[PDB]
DNA sequence: GCATGTGTTCTAATTAGAACGCATG
DNA sequence: GCATGTGTTCTAATTAGAACGCATG
């Protein structure tokens, strides 16, 4: 994905599905204020959408996943959050000869097993990356990201210890976590504010 | 909605068969008539694959357990004609009341077949034939069978092994072969009646069998649980050989690696009718070579 | 020596076999061309029966355990051609430790053989050609061996399996069989190497096996008891397939009665090496019909 | 067999096997002289005699076979001697054109176990027939009898039971009953006196 | 109306495997 | 000059069968 000058960087449109992250997207500066009425389209059960309607509700800059955060809200079993996530891109990838950059991401709040984690990042074609998101005085905040966004791969963050992060869920029983990933995508499209 | 293809242009097929079981694929094409150019199989039972690699010498390659076959595996061994697979149904069957469903356990195994499948499927603008085909249990909750259908963008039809074969086996066949709502027809021989799958000296109490399972309760038929076969004026169960021209296997097909009678039975009962299979690959033969 | 037939004077030959086993005399007879008129086996295993008359499809007439045979029988069951039979060997061969020589235990069924084959016999004034022919093993006492040729009236001769085999099989033969002390030659379908037993992708680590018994353990060659398979880089034991194979039975003859290895290699280890009957009933093709 | 006139019976030809019954037979009168080669023909083992020497022996008229009397004084399985006495009565029985009377018997002294019994009425045609000894002072001396002998099988002996006899066994651990057992056998052949 | 089923499981039968055996080329 | 064998036995692994389960035509 070659870089795209400033005056050529559309808005982004975004796919958001399981969890909304409409309101940390207008705070980095991706979304408009006025209502588009949506740049940003957010689905919460995907169980009856189909491939036209994910084409018809217009072309996607990125498609964003996450798993529900820690807690008992875990209505659906894992997995299933992974499988709708790529079903759903495939969906959303447009025609093969590809006329601008197009960026997914899927988050999990620490919530998969590592068997569900290798089926994960099989899928995905990809290892996932730790979000530390621990200062010298606090660690709690702890995400895995898959992504092809270049900058979230491409860098070093914070090497944890994975019984720690495991020992750190066991205890469980936003922004640095996954909007300090978000910020790269704004070399690639429109910055509000 | 399959462009016709001259005789010339035909060239051999190549199959790409996941959870391969006792290689029934290869078995309905060769039987059919169609040249088999490249049979890849992904199969982790030893006897399984004990069966296959012995009875077709050695045309069927082995790659492995699904789950590591990869995209460059998928381009290597590719191009593939036709993606044919059944998943393990141990926990998408109602039979089993402690099943985990289609995203536990091993129900989760479908996917594989999904994401294979796309790796598969020619690139945009690949105008080439390419045919695919998904079985399992109609014994199915219906939000397992609602999902199947979504990740495959289509829906399954329904064929019931009783129309072609002396048993009870109800299946969908999620797919795109040609023609698979046609009438299901019988053929001059097929073994209609559980008397005809007998060996000599063997009479059938019944006409047809319930669906057989791995387990060798599903041969007790009826709530009596009856025995199906009487010989010399003695009650007796179904024959290995017998269960075999039950499915239509050739007999003997399963008279390996040493298996004795609960092995191949428990090969048989997750295997596929061969004529319903038959009755789904027909319409290949006329898009490949046939020899 | 008997006087040549004249082919349209020949008429179908009329066996009784006593310790049938899996009916290897019928089996050689049929091979050969020979029409069987009538077949009288006196058996008394239930799978071995069940092998008989699933193989053979009823043309064997079941008559018993050889004992209630009476001179009424021979004669309403009668007259016949050929009087075959081998009588067990648990209490004769030098395997067992605890043989009862052939006047207790089992080794007492051979004077069976010797009765039954005296009824059988053309009384004086009847010149028709008649055969007859026991088998027995050579590892048996030699007082055993001396008394069973005094009943008979006859010396035995020793033929090895290993000529016409892959196997190692030396056992004497009474009767009066056209030829029996001839050379035995090998033919061209005759597995004669452990390789050509196998099934594919196997290989054979032995040109030879040693003799088969009704045990497992016979199956691993040599005082290390070491396996004679390899398949896919892994050392195993031979298939019941194969065991077949290496008798000269055909393949899947003993894939009957739900056996499983133990029972199928109990059959096979007690029977005729297959091509060594060939050998011994050859002759009998010039003095019955053939079709 | 019909009866033979006084005056063309000839003297006997026997052939006793397993046990000597010149003393029983020549006290009723069946051997004219002192030196009887032609009389009676004795074999203690049989285990090499074969069918030419039986045929060469002179043809017989009678052909005895005959167990070890009750006592541990015999190496062979019971079961030998009935097998072997078989063995050699088929080699002296003559062409099947009946030039004169012949006659066998065979004579068990109780060793004989019930599966020797069966085997011994099946191979000799014919249920045996058991001779008692017995004077109400004494039941001790009896033996079993297979013989083609018309008298031997039609007048009616002391019909005893089967644990009568094993019991008489148990307590055990000739010239009257064996010789009533023999007395029809001279109204066939000459009676030296 | 009630029998049916690409199975797991726990237990009771049941099998496989090795120890045993020694006269003889 | 040791290896071999138409098998029995006794045990240690296994295998077979029945209880279990219930939404659904
Ligand atoms: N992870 C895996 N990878 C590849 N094959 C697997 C697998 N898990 C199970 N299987 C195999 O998939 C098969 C599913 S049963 C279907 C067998 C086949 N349809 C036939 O006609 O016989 C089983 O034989 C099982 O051994
Ligand atoms: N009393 C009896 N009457 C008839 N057959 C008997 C018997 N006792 C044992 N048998 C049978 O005699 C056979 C001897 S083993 C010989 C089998 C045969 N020669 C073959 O080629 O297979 C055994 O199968 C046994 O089942």
């Amino acid at each position: 994905f070659e870089t795209v000058p400033v005056w050529r960087r559309q808005p982004v449109r975004v796919l958001s599905l399981f969890e909304d992250i409409k309101k940390e997207l207008t705070s980095l500066g991706f979304l408009e204020s006025g209502s588009d009425p949506g740049q940003l389209k957010h689905v919460v059960d995907v169980t009856d959408t189909v491939r036209k309607d994910v084409e018809e509700w217009g072309p996607f800059d990125l498609v964003y996943g996450a798993t529900p955060p820690l807690g008992h809200t875990c209505d659906r079993p894992p997995s299933w959050y992974l499988f709708q996530f790529h079903r759903l891109l495939q969906y959303a990838r447009p025609k093969p000869g590809s006329p601008r950059p197009f960026f997914w991401m899927f988050v999990d709040n620490l919530v998969l097993n590592k068997e569900d984690l290798d089926v994960a990042s099989r899928f995905l074609e990809m290892e996932p990356v730790t979000i530390p998101d621990v200062h010298g005085g606090s660690l709690q905040n702890a995400v895995r990201v898959w992504s092809n966004i270049p900058a979230i791969r491409s860098r070093h963050w914070a090497l944890v210890s994975e019984e720690e992060l495991s020992l750190l869920a066991q205890n469980k029983q936003p922004t640095k976590l996954v909007k300090n990933c978000f910020l790269p995508l704004r070399e690639y499209f429109k910055y509000f504010s | 909605l399959y462009p016709a293809i001259p005789a010339a242009r035909r060239r051999p097929i190549r199959v790409l068969s996941l959870f391969d079981g006792i290689a029934t694929g290869y078995l309905v094409l060769k039987e059919l008539g169609i040249k088999v150019g490249k049979y890849v199989a992904s199969e982790v039972c030893e006897e399984s694959i004990a069966v296959g690699t012995v009875k077709h010498e050695g045309n069927i390659k082995y790659v492995n357990d699904v789950r590591n076959i990869t995209k460059k595996n998928i381009e290597e061994w590719g191009p593939f004609d036709l993606v044919i697979g059944g998943s393990p149904c141990n926990d998408l069957s109602n039979v089993n009341p402690a099943r985990k469903g289609l995203y536990e356990g091993t129900g989760r195994l479908f996917f594989e077949f999904y994401h294979l499948l796309n790796y598969s499927r020619p690139k945009e603008g690949d105008d080439r034939p390419f045919f695919w085909m998904f079985e399992n249990v109609v014994a199915m909750k219906v939000g397992d069978k609602r999902d199947i259908s979504r990740f495959l963008e289509c829906n399954p039809v329904m064929i019931d092994a009783i129309k072609v074969s002396a048993a009870h086996r109800a299946r969908y066949f999620w797919g795109n072969l040609p023609g698979m709502n046609r009438p299901v027809i019988a053929s001059k021989n097929d073994k209609l009646e559980l008397q005809d799958c007998l060996e000599y000296n063997r009479i059938a109490k019944l006409k047809k069998v319930q669906t057989i399972t791995t387990k060798s309760a599903s041969i007790k038929q009826g709530k009596n649980q009856l025995f199906p076969v009487v010989m010399n004026g003695k009650e007796d169960v179904l024959w290995c050989t017998e269960l075999e021209r039950i499915f239509g296997f050739p007999v003997h097909y399963t008279d390996v690696s040493n298996m004795g009678r609960g092995a191949r039975q428990k090969l048989l009962g997750r295997s596929w009718s061969v004529p319903v299979i038959r009755h789904l690959f027909a319409p290949l033969k006329d898009y490949f070579a046939c020899e």
